[PDB]
DNA sequence: TTTTTTTTTTTTTTTTTTTTTTTTTT
DNA sequence: AAAAAAAAAAAAAAAAAAAAAAAAAA
């Protein structure tokens, strides 16, 4: 009956049609709705999709949906909350958690069994809706859908630390020390004229208690606008995204993300001091769910172990790791051996004995190292592929640097440290300087680098593989002529 | 306090005009007033823009000087004063609103629903009408010929640059003409602000007419008109009206600059539906008003009296597919025949000689076939030719001259400015001091071709991404915390200077130059053009050079110049037709392949060959063929075609000696 | 071998001005 | 209601000079 405030949207309606959705909706409807001709009805049309979600969620007890746009045009009635939902995205999602919050007894107390649903009560739900519309780029965004659900793609740039955010203020009072929580409204603090108890009642005798307080998680992430497409002679955008609650630390640096969420604009204030604001808003996007461009079962357990029964299992994956490869078969048998690497030990007395195996590669200069050297690359699990050409001196290892974002220190780690525990790539080994070569040295020896810089005095630990590959001087390896005149490499690191 | 002056105009008698300038107008040349069909299109919520003619209005003074009735010079008054004819024009088009004709259809608008949701409160139990309106009201210059056809000369129209704008022009309607060289986004500008109170009586709306404003924050409404401390206002910003605003910067051109100067620059504001009409790089003519700006806030008090100033942007005029059309062009051009000669030969008509690198810039210009083989291995098709030779044989206009050609290319110079390797990830932009990814040239031509002149000079450190490109096409960025990895696949066209001078009897092509051998291996093609002194060349040469200096116009000659638009619909076209290859073809392949290894056992010699040959050899022979293929053929590749490819690689190899 | 050559690395902010707009204080 | 006092508002940065290293050669 009664409608909110400001929209059209009633929740009487919009719950009874998404509770039909729910109950009604199967793999049927949706394939009907599709009809892309050769849509599969094998037992699919049956298969109750959302129920089943549902009880498996309650039987996990985790909190994520991922509700479709499509799916939920699918059904004839419910066509209306696919409208009304891109327009008014807020008090939508509220009804959809309000709904949520009994899907779960509509379906605990259908056989009455003993679930306890206190734990149910106490814990929240929401909805993680994605494929609202079409994809468009931050480059078309008019002031004309401002709260209105879009999908945005680009690439993440950077991300702050956890920033609090107020809920709950908390008030002392300095005379009769009385405690009093007071809720917070869109960022202002109604302030406590006077202490409420009757018998102490003191005016200007409040003490705000800062770490007394209840905050809650936020992220800001900030995004650019892909290469692609991007039109000649331009420079590319940027968008800041807000991020709260479960999904803060989702997106790393560097990655590209395509993200559901409601554009918004807040003003800035010109002055600090004063009241004053300026004629232009500054436009971002909360966002609401987010997508990306060990733990092995048992049947891989024996999978593997009948693979391990095989013949010959030394050939196999000596062809396996370089299929382009044709002949050379001696050097993947190396590269495969050095792959496991024999067994590790550190005893006491003795100390640490290697465990590594190192394979260097050289000779004409227009065979195929290098494409060997990038099919190992793939198949190790933590690896690096950096070529020795060039770059600092310490750059496979720590090098202390002043950070960007802030004027603070930074300590970063080189390509061997990153490298610990796996097989790291060096190429082009020959041109690879004589001062940073030593350090390599110390890597190969004690697998530790020390680092003694800006009152920074420490040790790390590099414990990795190298597999090189070089160049010599001239167009050919003559055989007549030792492999020392020709390679330039000196004889302890060859040895 | 503040005295009073009298002025001729007065705005009673104006406006009285422009009521019945638009009911009265027709087009002399659909029938009825022109504006009022505009009108009632707009009232459909069809058409967001209405745009004013000043021909029009001198028609209809025309019109009125035909009967004889005296008139108020609507055009002068416009031309004189713009700002404020804004407002009076958009009164006029309010009063006049036609009523909606058809399709009504209220969906989902939140500004419709929050109007209607008004209706039924107010009237069971005056707002600015800015916030009703929806078009937007721009102004059209002057046309001479509309005007040499009544006279009354012109001032809007006539193309002034940024330096011949001075301070008298100021509060006028003018235009500028010049380039575009920076654009911002669009961001939204607020017009009517709406404040929502705590259910106290209702939301209240205000105007702000500047680049800065207070809010409100104190209910004073009947109902909230009561003593007790209840709380301040809330911004809502769906019942607020915002708008497009975007900023550009045009700066003048190098022809106009007088000498020991320094070209000046001026700032363009638009708002509406013009937003996204201008882009960095066009020629444009803009038209608007040319207002002051307040300069307010801090370093203001310095100035004094000195103001800003900026452009209200009403009209542009820029200066400068699968269709029958260029499906038959192409067909035209296979008619005409000697496709290949011709097509090499038309590059640079004013250059003579060198027609086999001509034959070998086409085939750079058309790219290989790019075959994404499984498990992780790729194949390039793209082309790297390296042009060496003596200095003075016109090394760097053929260059220049290929970048022309495809849309996609970038000229790269010496260490005078840093782009081939700039692919860094700090970018100090004075508009918000935050970082920006920025790729480098490299990177910037995806499917491009990329023309590196004075290569000799150029820095080990551009020669990491030059190596890296030609093995992978995938630039790895810098360490600025982003480990991101771009799409490069590019074409090289490399121009080289032979070390010291010219050719030296020096044996080793490596001693001519200091290029790597690795690094030349990996190019597809090169080609030495040395300079050799013969009587009969120089006279032909000397007479081409002298024509052109006598008559600007190129000689006259039986060989026939292509339209260079047929060039680029012949090049787009090949490229993006895909070949296709057969067992038979390239078994003779393999034959020619051992052939030549057979030769470069014992072409090892002192002087002549660089090296021997390498599987790479027989990849760029495919490589090549591909685009011989592509150039008219399709399907199958003829066999002809890899000895074609062989005879220009070997006449690329023999021009060692030559 | 001891000479010449070469990159390169912080060096930077301590000051300004009279309005204009805010809070205290007789 | 009418005075006297007190801060915000900075922003900015390339272009040149001097000194110590880490690679080149008669
Ligand atoms: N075959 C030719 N046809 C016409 N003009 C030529 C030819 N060869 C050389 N030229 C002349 O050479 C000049 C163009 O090349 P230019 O000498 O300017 O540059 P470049 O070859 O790159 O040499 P540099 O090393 O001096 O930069 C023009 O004066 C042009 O007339
Ligand atoms: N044995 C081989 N099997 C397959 N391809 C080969 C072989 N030898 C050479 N090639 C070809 O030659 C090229 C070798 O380039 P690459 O080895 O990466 O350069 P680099 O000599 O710098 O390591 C590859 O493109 C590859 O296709
Ligand atoms: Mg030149
Ligand atoms: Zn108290
Ligand atoms: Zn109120």
């Amino acid at each position: 009956l009664r409608i909110i405030w400001g929209t059209n949207v009633s929740i009487q309606e919009c719950t009874t049609n998404f509770r039909n959705f729910l109950m009604s909706f199967k793999y049927k409807f949706r394939k009907i709705l599709d009809e892309r001709e050769e849509f599969i009805n094998n037992t699919t049309d049956e298969e109750l999709y959302y129920i089943k979600q549902l009880n498996e969620m309650r039987e996990l007890g985790t909190s994520n949906l991922n509700l479709d746009a499509r799916n939920l045009l699918a059904y004839k009635q419910t066509e209306d909350l696919y409208h009304q939902l891109l327009n008014y995205p807020q008090e939508v999602i509220s009804i959809m958690d309000q709904t949520i919050k009994d899907c779960m007894v509509s379906l605990i107390v259908d056989n009455n069994l003993d679930y306890d649903l206190d734990e149910i009560e106490t814990k929240f739900y929401k909805v993680r809706p994605y494929n609202v519309g079409s994809c468009k780029g931050m480059r078309e965004l008019n002031p004309n859908d401002i709260d209105k659900l879009i999908n945005l793609k680009g690439l993440v740039l950077r991300s702050t630390p956890v920033i609090p955010d107020m809920k709950v203020a908390f008030f002392k009072c300095n005379v009769c020390d009385h405690t009093m929580a007071v809720e917070i409204d869109r960022g202002v603090i109604q302030e406590p004229a006077r202490c409420e108890r009757i018998d102490c009642n003191e005016p200007n005798s409040m003490s705000l208690i800062h770490n007394r307080c209840s905050f809650a998680d936020k992220q800001v992430i900030k995004l650019q606008e892909t290469p692609d497409f991007v039109p000649d002679g331009q420079t590319p955008h940027s968008i800041s995204l807000c991020v709260y609650d479960e999904l803060v630390d989702s997106c790393r640096a560097g990655d590209r993300i395509e993200v559901t969420g409601t554009f918004r604009s807040i003003p800035i204030r010109a002055n600090s001091r004063q009241r004053v604001l300026k004629s232009l808003y500054k436009t971002y996007v909360d966002v609401v769910h987010v997508k990306k461009v060990r733990q092995i079962t048992d049947q891989d357990l024996a999978k593997i172990r009948e693979v391990a029964a095989r013949e010959d299992l030394y050939s196999l994956l000596a062809r396996s790791i370089a299929p382009s490869i044709y002949e050379l078969e001696d050097v993947k048998k190396g590269i495969l051996l050095q792959l496991f690497g024999g067994t590790n030990k550190t005893f006491t007395k003795g100390g640490r004995y290697r465990g590594d195996i190192n394979i260097l590669l050289c000779g004409d200069p227009s065979t195929s190292k290098s494409q060997i050297l990038q099919y190992v690359h793939k198949i190790t699990p933590r690896g690096v592929y950096t070529s020795g050409k060039g770059s600092s001196a310490v750059g496979l290892t720590a090098y202390i640097t002043r950070d960007v974002d802030t004027k603070q220190l930074v300590l970063e780690s080189g390509a061997l440290v990153l490298s610990d525990g796996g097989v790291c790539c060096i190429d082009e080994f020959d041109k690879m300087s004589d001062s940073t070569r030593s350090v390599l040295h110390e890597v190969m020896e004690q697998q530790t680098i020390s680092i003694a810089k800006a009152g920074i005095i420490t040790t790390l630990n590099a414990r990795s593989s190298i597999l090189a590959s070089a160049n010599p001087i001239g167009s050919r390896y003559n055989p007549n002529l030792p492999v020392t005149e020709n390679i330039d490499l000196p004889p302890p690191l060859l040895s | 306090a503040l005295p009073s002056i009298q002025l001729p105009v007065d705005y009673n008698n104006l406006f009285n005009e422009i009521t019945d300038f638009l009911v009265t107008f027709k087009q002399d040349t659909e029938k009825g007033p022109k504006y009022m069909a505009m009108l009632q299109k707009v009232a459909n919520r069809e058409l967001n823009s209405v745009i004013i003619d000043l021909d029009d209005i001198l028609q209809y003074q025309n019109e009125k000087f035909l009967q004889g009735t005296q008139a108020d010079d609507l055009v002068s008054a416009i031309q004189q004063n713009a700002n404020h004819f804004t407002e009076l024009f958009c009164r006029a088009i309010d009063n006049n609103m036609p009523l909606p004709t058809k399709e009504i259809d209220y969906k989902d608008d939140v500004l419709d629903v929050i109007l209607n949701q008004r209706r039924l409160r107010n009237e069971r139990m005056l707002f600015p009408p800015n916030l009703t309106r929806r078009y937007f009201l721009y102004f059209k210059p002057l046309s001479q010929n509309c005007a040499r056809r009544y006279r009354k000369k012109a001032i809007s129209s006539k193309p002034l640059s940024v330096r011949q704008i001075k301070g008298d022009f100021l509060g006028q309607l003018i235009t500028v003409r010049g380039i575009i060289t920076r654009v911002s986004d669009v961001k939204p500008a607020v017009e009517v602000i709406a404040y929502t109170c705590d259910q106290c009586g209702y939301e209240v709306f205000q105007e702000v007419n500047s680049r800065t404003f207070t809010p409100l924050s104190e209910c004073t409404s009947e109902e909230c008109s009561q003593n007790q401390t209840k709380g301040q206002l809330f911004m809502s910003t769906r019942a607020s009206k915002f708008s497009a605003f975007q900023e550009c910067k045009i700066q003048e051109l190098s022809q106009q600059v007088p000498v020991g100067h320094i070209p000046r620059s001026l700032n363009i504001h638009v708002n509406g539906t013009l937003v996204r009409s201008l882009s960095p790089g066009d020629i444009v003519d803009v038209t608007g008003i040319f207002l002051p700006a307040p300069y307010t806030g801090f370093k203001a008090l310095k100035a004094g009296l000195l103001t800003e100033t900026y452009l209200e942007a009403q009209f542009v005029r820029q200066h400068k597919s699968l269709t029958s059309d260029v499906e038959e062009r192409v067909m035209e051009l296979i008619t005409s025949g000697d496709v290949y000669n011709r097509l090499a030969k038309s590059i640079a008509p004013e250059i003579y000689g060198n027609l086999d690198v001509k034959k070998a810039l086409l085939l750079l210009l058309v790219g290989g076939v790019d075959k994404r083989v499984g498990d992780g291995m790729k194949i390039r098709g793209d082309i790297n030719v390296c042009l060496m030779g003596d200095p003075g044989v016109a090394k760097s206009q053929l260059l220049k001259a290929i970048c022309k050609i495809s849309p996609r290319g970038v000229y790269t110079t010496g260490k005078g400015s840093s782009g081939v390797g700039l692919t860094a990830a700090v970018m100090k932009d004075p508009v918000t001091d935050e970082m920006i990814l920025e790729g480098g040239a490299l990177v910037l031509a995806d499917n491009g071709i990329c023309c590196i002149d004075e290569f000799d000079k150029m820095d080990e450190s551009d020669r990491t991404a030059i190596h890296e490109v030609m093995e992978q096409q995938t630039i790895s960025i810098s360490k600025a915390g982003i480990n991101t990895t771009l799409n490069a696949r590019t074409s090289i066209l490399a121009a080289a200077n032979p070390l010291y001078g010219r050719y030296n009897p020096r044996l080793s092509p490596l001693d001519n130059i200091n290029l790597p051998a690795a690094l030349l291996s990996r190019f597809d093609i090169l080609f030495l053009m040395l300079d050799i002194p013969s009587r009969d060349d120089d006279e032909k040469l000397a007479e081409h050079v002298t024509y052109v200096h006598m008559h600007n116009k190129q000689p006259d000659l039986d060989f026939t110049p292509v339209e260079p638009s047929k060039m680029r619909e012949y090049i787009a076209y090949a490229k993006t037709k895909r070949p296709v290859m057969s067992e038979a073809v390239n078994d003779y392949v393999v034959q020619a392949y051992i052939r030549l290894r057979q030769d470069s056992k014992r072409e090892m010699d002192s002087k002549f060959s660089f090296g021997q040959a390498t599987p790479r050899t027989l990849l760029g022979i495919i490589r090549l063929s591909q685009a011989l293929a592509k150039l008219r053929l399709a399907d199958m590749v003829d066999i002809d075609d890899v000895e074609e490819a062989l005879r220009l690689v070997r006449v690329s190899k023999e021009s060692l000696y030559q």
